């Protein structure tokens, strides 16, 4: 399923960049 | 179920809002 | 279920970025009503 | 995952940034 | 497997790369 897969790394890479904008 | 049509036209609807911006911001 | 336990990162990470745009909405809210109230 | 809260919150969320959006 | 559900998949990764 690498669809799923990228639509995961996907939307966690949108975390982590939220979470880093939250930090800064 | 109707989730996965609204969900994704949502999702649809957040991508072409980007893609929007994206232009704009070039002709800018 | 590996499936739900595979996209349960994914359905955090959407649960977290629709509490940031949530946050971040009602900061500007309240951005704009002390801009109403200037 | 219809009885799963977090999923409903989810699709909820993403409902919610689109109408903001919007 | 329908087209709208791969487009919404696109649009993430768009979205994703938008940001990147």
């Amino acid at each position: 399923l690498p669809e799923l897969r990228e639509v995961v790394s996907s939307i966690s890479y949108i975390a982590r960049q939220l979470q880093e904008q939250e930090d800064h | 179920a109707p989730e996965v049509r609204c969900c994704v036209d949502a999702v649809n609807f957040v991508a072409e809002s980007t893609r929007d911006q994206e232009a704009t911001g070039e002709e800018v | 279920q590996e499936l739900f336990n595979e996209l349960k990162p994914a359905v955090d990470g959407a649960n977290f970025i629709v509490n940031h745009m949530r946050d971040q909405n009602n900061y500007n809210e309240e951005k704009d009503s002390w801009n109403r109230v200037a | 995952l219809i009885k799963h809260p977090e999923v409903k919150s989810a699709i909820e969320g993403i409902k919610y940034i689109a109408e903001t959006m919007k």
